[PDB]
């Protein structure tokens, strides 16, 4: 299983953690941004 | 000798070959690298049991027994120690020839762009004399076989 | 019996660099034969044709 | 809804929950307008034709 | 959007980054101009013919 688990992950090359950092840290930004119109607009 | 302009395909046909050979061989290194991975947790782990074997052991003031466990705790540890130093040694080499992969990845790819580029000059060519000769044969000179020939006749 | 299964962990590993390394030229050595500088076979060949 | 009554721990979640679908909103929007253009140039092939 | 904020950390790793496919976006744009004048010598080739 170890043998063809990894073999697949070469063909699937997984993102950088730069990417999920941007992209946790911009849904960070999305979710309080989004979330900083609603606690505005709807206060 | 056969035409190297067909040994293009075969040669990077014969190239293609040896990518997923690559590929498949360097997945196989890393199975090895999480093999170990988990071999030395257990083993850590039998030492954790031992450590809270040994550790609930000098409760009540009976050392004794915590004695004989740790003692034998360390055995583990002593193997445990080995294998952490070898599975970091291990990582800079898988990760060095990904990059080796990975750079020859475009290579070949890049490479491969310009194959067809000088054939389809080289077809350009071939043809570029080839309608051209017949032409001197008809340029009308008596350079041309017929025009002349025609024309005397 | 531990120094056994020990030793045979690294066989294969060796035997993963090698068949890392064998290709390695393989795949290389072409590369030369079309690095274009005529230390290449064919592609000076094909310019000066 | 949710942040009513002072309760934004409810909306957090959902909010969080509701882009997951604008990720993906986005990514469709973006690729029917380019669509567009292409059956559009295409009509004016046949229609031209 | 990187540096806003004050957070150039995050920037300085995208630009550097970016560059990456910079250096390959100038090799290609230099060499798809040079192909147009052989494109368009080779037009005028048959065009004569």
């Amino acid at each position: 299983i170890l043998e063809l688990e990894a073999e697949r992950e070469l063909l699937n090359p997984p993102p950088s953690p730069l990417d999920k950092k941007f992209e946790q840290w911009e849904e960070q930004q999305a979710v309080e941004a989004t979330l900083a119109a609603m606690k505005a607009r709807r206060s | 000798q056969e035409a190297p302009e067909d040994l293009l395909e075969r040669l990077l046909g014969e190239m293609e070959l040896e990518l997923i050979e690559l590929r498949r061989a360097l997945a196989q290194t890393i199975a090895t690298f999480k093999s170990t991975e988990r071999q030395r947790d257990a083993q850590q782990l039998i030492a954790q049991r031992w450590y809270e074997k040994a550790q609930a052991a000098l409760d009540r003031g009976n050392e004794q027994l915590a004695r004989e466990a740790l003692g034998q705790r360390q055995s583990y540890q002593s193997h445990t120690e080995a294998l952490g130093k070898s599975l970091g040694e291990q990582r800079a080499l898988v990760e060095q020839v990904r990059g080796q992969l990975q750079k020859l990845e475009r290579k070949y790819l890049e490479l491969k762009s310009q194959k067809n580029l000088y054939l389809a000059r080289l077809k350009s060519a071939i043809a570029a004399q080839k309608i051209e000769e017949i032409a001197g044969n008809l340029d009308n000179a008596s350079a041309s076989s017929l025009f002349e020939r025609i024309e005397t006749k």
